[PDB]
RNA sequence: GGAACUUUACCAGAUCCGGACAGGAUGAGGAUUGACAGAUUGAGUGUUCUUUCUCGAUUCCCUGAAUGGUGGUGCAUGGCCGCUUUUGGUCGGUGGAGUGAUUUGUUUGGUUGAUUCCGUCAACGGACGAGAUCCAAGCUGCCCAGUAGAAUUCAGAAUUGCCCAUAGGAUAGGCAUUCGUCGAAUUCUUCUCUGCGGGAUUCCUUGUAAUGCACAAGGUGAAAUUUUGGGCAACAGCAGGUCUGUGAUGCUCCUCAAUGUUCUGGGCGACACGCGCACUACAAUGUCAGUGAGAACAAGAAAAACGAGUCGAACCUACUUGAUCAAAAGAGUGGGGAAACCCCGGAAUCACAUAGACUCACUUGGGACCGAGGAUUGCAAUUAUUGGUCGCGCAACGAGGAAUGUCUCGUAGGCGCAGCUCAUCAAACUGUGCCGAUUACGUCCC
C-alpha cells in the first residue's frame, strides 16, 4: 504494497482538487457551491451543494445520473461504489461561489456593470451578511481596462482569520471585446453551528458579560 | 509510416512528464509524486490541502 | 487476545481527536482492556514554490505545509467485536485501519 | 496513432455511449481508452475516441466539457434519438 | 531555465492532418486504408515511383469553412506576482467652513515600532490597515507508548593489580566495574512523541515624566518588553513582469511542401572581449597521514499497463560477497509504505601527551589544464554525462586599485547534510543542524 500515509493524503487531495474543478465547470449555471465526499467501505459518498436543485438534478435525476457516471468512468469506480447527492445552500446570500457565477451571467447578458454589481451587494447584505465586496476588472468602459470595486459593511482582510470569516470566489467573464474578471467577497455573519460562518467571535471582539 | 511518435513512446525524459492539471511539461512539482506544474499548483494548494502556515 | 490495532490517520487535527476519543469511549462500554491511544509524530509536508508565475520581481517564495495526524489504539477484542467498536459514521477525511498484531 | 477509425470500433464505442450515456477520455494521444459492456474488452485508442466525438459535436449531437486532462461527453435529446437509429433499437 | 534526445520555442530536411461539419462532382461495376521485395532516401522511412495484394465506407477530389500554434501585440485584457512601501497609512456618513476646487474630523502637546494611546479639540459617530488572530522555537500540565525509553533483581560472560612507556606532565573518586550476553523476569515515566491547556501582564520595585499615557534601571523568571522568528497585510497606483503556466483570453497573422505535429541531425554550450553572482585558493591559527568523540531537517516502490478480485516487480537501503589481493564496480541475501528498516542516523568543522611527516618555499600551498587505461546512466556520451586510477601541475594566485555588498546573538562567519531540479549530473536554491565571535545598543553625517 500500500502507499504510505503521506502518499495517500496527496492522492486524496488531488482527488478533491480534480472533482472540484469538474463540477465548477459543469454546474456553473446551476449555482454550484462546493463538494464534500465521504469514503467508506461499500460506497463513496459525494454531496454537491447548489442553489438550483431542480437543474443539477435532471427531470428524473437525469443530470446527476450523467454527472455520476462521469466521475465513475474517470476515477475507475465500480458499480455500487459511487453514489452522489445534491444538497441546497440554505441561505444563497452567504455563498460567495454562487453569487459570482450569477454576476458572471449578469454581465454576459449585456447588463450594465455597476447595475449588476450593486444588485449582488443589495442581495448579499439583505441576506444577513455583515459585509460584501465586488470587484470587476477588465475592459469595462472602452479600449483601456479599468478596475472598479463596490463595497458595503465590514470586511476583515489582513488577518489569517479572514479565511474563517470571508468567503471568496473569482471567475472570468468572456466578453466579445476581451476578458473581464469578477471577484465576490462575503464576510460570513454568524451561525455558531457552522451552517454559514464560524462559531467563535472575531479575534479582537472582547464582549464582557453582564453580572447576575 | 508509424514512426509517428517513436521518441514519445519511450518515456524517460522531461517530455514524457506533464502537469496533470494544466498539460504543461515545464517546472512540475514531482515531490510526493504530485506531478502538478509550479504555477498550476498555487491555484490548487488549498484543495489539495496545503495551507501556508509560515 | 487477538490484539487488534486500529490506525486513525487524518489531515484535520479536530477530526482526528473527535474520532479517537469517540472510538475510545465506545471501547470502554465492553471493558476491552485497551492500550491507550498514542500520538505518533505529526508529519508536515513542505512544498516551497516561487510566488511568481513569470520570472521577475524580488525572488519571493511561499512554503505550503500539510500535517498528517496519526493515532493508534491497541485492543484485545475478537475480530467481530472490534467491528462493533469500528462501525459508526465518522467525520469525512479520517481514515481508520484495522490490523491484527503478531 | 491514426484518426482513421475502423467501422467495428465506431459501433462498439456507440454501443457503450448509448448504454452508459457518457464517455470520459483522457487527452493522452498515445494511450488507449477502456470501456465495458460486461466484458471490458474495448482497448480503443484515445486518438480515435476524440475523432469520433469531434465528428459528433460538430453535428451538435453531444455536450462536451473538459476538466484537467479528461473529456466528458454526454448525449442530448437529439443525440439519443440519433444514436438509436445507428444501432437500430426500439424506443 | 543544472536543455545530450525529448524538453524546443531556433536551424537544415523529412513525414503526418490532429482541414470537424456542410454543399458539389467520382463511388460498391470500389470511396479508399495499409504494406513484402527493389529503386528513391539521412532512413531493413511504402514518403514516393515500380510491382500486386490487403482495408471495406471510416475515406478521398473540389468549394465553403473550422481547430491548432512556446505566432504577434503584456501598450487590448483576466489572473497571479513584483514594486511604489518595512512604511503607518487610507475612506464614508451627518454636522461645521468656503462661490468653489477643497477643508474639518485625520491636531498643534507628550507617547509608542504603530493616526499606538492619553489630553485638547467644530466636531460627533463608525469602517478598514496597525494590534488581535495563525505558524514555529524556548519552560510546563494532563494524556501516552511490543513504531519512545528507562531503571532494578536473579542468572551468563569480561577485567581483577606485583606492575609507573622509549623521555611520560596536567586533570574527580553496606556493595569494584563492564555489557549480541542477539538472557529471563517486574516495576516505572526522568528524557522521547503530542491533541487541547497553563505561563508574560510592564506583573513587582525604586529614578524619568508630572493628572494621564508611559519610560529607564533592577527584581521575578524558562522567557522581560511587538518574548524570539516568520506568515498575513488597507487604500490608491505603476501604461512593472507574465499572451513561454493553463481547455486564461479579445484582436490579428500562419493554416497541407503549414508559424500545426512529429521524426532525423544540429543548436541553445559556440569565444579577441566587457560585466553580475558563486566556488576554490593564495598556506604553518596550515597541508598531509592517522585516531577519537559525535547532529538535525528529511526522502524512499506503479498505472483499466505486463505478470502470476488479491498478490509480485520498478524506490531507498543495511548485511554478506567480490577477496589465496587496487579503487570504481558487479553480485547474493534481508528489511522498509517510512517514529517501526536504514538507525545507537559513526556529517563536517573540531579534537588528540599522534612523543606522525613537511618548515616559509610558488613548497608536501593551490589544483586550473590534458594525456592514457577502466567502469557505470542511457535507445544514443563526439562538442570529455558522471564516478574512480596513475600521470601533468613550470596555470595564475603571496591577501588584492578606484569602488562595493550583507550583518546587532546561538547572530556574522565557518562547517557540512538533506530535499528540490534528477535515467545520469549541484560551485544552485529551499530547509536543517554543528562550531561560534568582533562591535554598537548610537546618530541624522552620507
Ligand atoms: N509588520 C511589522 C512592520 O514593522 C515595521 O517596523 C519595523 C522596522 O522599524 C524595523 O524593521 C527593521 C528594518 O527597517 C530594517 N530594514 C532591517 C531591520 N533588521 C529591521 O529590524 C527588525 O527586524 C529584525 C528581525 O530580523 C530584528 O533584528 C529587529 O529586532 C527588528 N527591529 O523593526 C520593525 C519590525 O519589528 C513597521 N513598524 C511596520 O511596517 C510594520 O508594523
Ligand atoms: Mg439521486
Ligand atoms: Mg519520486
Ligand atoms: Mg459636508
Ligand atoms: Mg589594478
Amino acid at each position: 504494497g500500500p502507499l504510505s500515509k503521506k502518499r495517500m493524503i496527496i492522492r486524496d487531495g488531488v482527488f478533491y482538487a480534480e472533482l472540484f474543478e469538474f463540477l465548477k465547470r459543469e454546474l456553473a449555471e446551476e449555482g454550484f457551491s462546493g463538494v464534500s465526499y465521504h469514503v467508506t467501505t461499500l460506497r463513496t459518498e459525494i454531496v454537491i451543494k447548489a442553489t438550483k436543485t431542480r437543474e443539477v438534478l435532471g427531470v428524473n435525476g437525469r443530470r446527476i445520473r450523467e454527472l455520476t457516471a462521469c466521475i465513475q468512468q474517470r476515477f475507475n469506480y465500480k458499480e455500487g461504489k459511487l453514489q452522489l447527492y445534491v444538497e441546497r445552500v440554505e441561505v444563497r446570500g452567504l455563498s460567495a461561489m454562487a453569487q459570482v457565477e450569477s454576476l458572471r451571467f449578469k454581465l454576459l447578458s449585456n447588463l450594465q456593470v455597476r447595475r449588476a454589481a450593486m444588485g449582488i451587494i443589495r442581495y448579499v447584505m439583505e441576506s444577513g451578511a455583515k459585509g460584501c465586496e465586488v470587484t470587476v476588472g477588465g475592459k469595462i468602459k472602452g479600449q483601456r481596462a479599468k478596475s472598479m470595486t463596490f463595497r458595503d459593511g465590514y470586511m476583515i482582510k489582513s488577518g489569517t482569520a479572514h479565511k474563517s470569516f470571508v468567503d471568496s470566489a473569482c471567475r472570468h467573464c468572456y466578453m466579445r471585446a476581451g476578458c473581464i474578471g469578477v471577484k465576490v467577497k462575503i464576510m460570513l455573519p454568524g451561525d455558531s453551528t457552522g451552517r454559514n460562518g464560524p462559531s467563535e467571535p472575531l479575534p479582537d471582539v472582547i464582549t464582557v458579560i453582564e453580572p447576575k | 509510416l508509424d514512426q509517428w511518435r517513436s521518441r514519445q513512446k519511450i518515456g524517460m525524459g522531461k517530455g514524457a512528464r506533464c502537469c496533470v492539471i494544466c498539460s504543461n511539461q515545464k517546472a512540475l512539482i514531482r515531490k510526493y509524486e504530485l506531478n502538478v506544474c509550479r504555477q498550476c499548483f498555487r491555484e490548487n494548494a488549498e484543495h489539495i490541502g496545503f495551507t501556508k502556515l509560515r | 487476545g487477538q490484539t487488534v490495532r486500529l490506525t486513525i490517520t487524518s489531515r484535520n487535527a479536530k477530526a482526528v481527536e473527535s474520532v479517537t476519543s469517540q472510538l475510545l469511549m465506545r471501547a470502554r462500554d465492553e471493558k476491552v482492556t485497551i492500550h491507550g491511544p498514542v500520538r505518533l509524530p505529526t508529519r508536515t509536508l513542505k512544498i516551497t514554490t516561487r510566488k511568481t508565475p513569470c520570472g521577475n520581481g524580488t525572488n519571493t517564495w511561499d512554503t505550503f505545509e500539510l500535517k498528517i495526524y496519526k493515532r493508534i489504539i491497541d485492543l484485545h477484542a475478537p475480530t467481530e467485536q472490534v467491528k462493533k467498536i469500528t462501525s459508526f459514521t465518522m467525520e469525512s477525511g479520517v481514515d481508520v485501519s484495522i490490523t491484527i498484531l503478531d | 496513432m491514426s484518426t482513421y477509425v475502423p467501422k467495428p470500433s465506431r459501433d462498439n464505442v456507440y454501443r457503450f455511449f448509448f448504454t452508459e450515456g457518457v464517455i470520459a477520455c483522457k487527452k493522452d494521444r498515445m494511450g488507449t481508452w477502456t470501456g465495458t459492456l460486461g466484458g471490458n474488452t474495448f482497448t480503443v485508442p484515445c486518438i480515435q475516441v476524440m475523432q469520433l466525438m469531434r465528428s459528433l459535436k460538430s453535428r451538435n449531437l453531444i455536450k462536451e466539457q473538459y476538466a484537467w486532462r479528461h473529456y466528458y461527453w454526454t448525449l442530448n435529446d437529439e443525440g439519443i434519438a440519433y444514436m438509436r437509429s445507428y444501432l437500430h433499437l426500439a424506443p
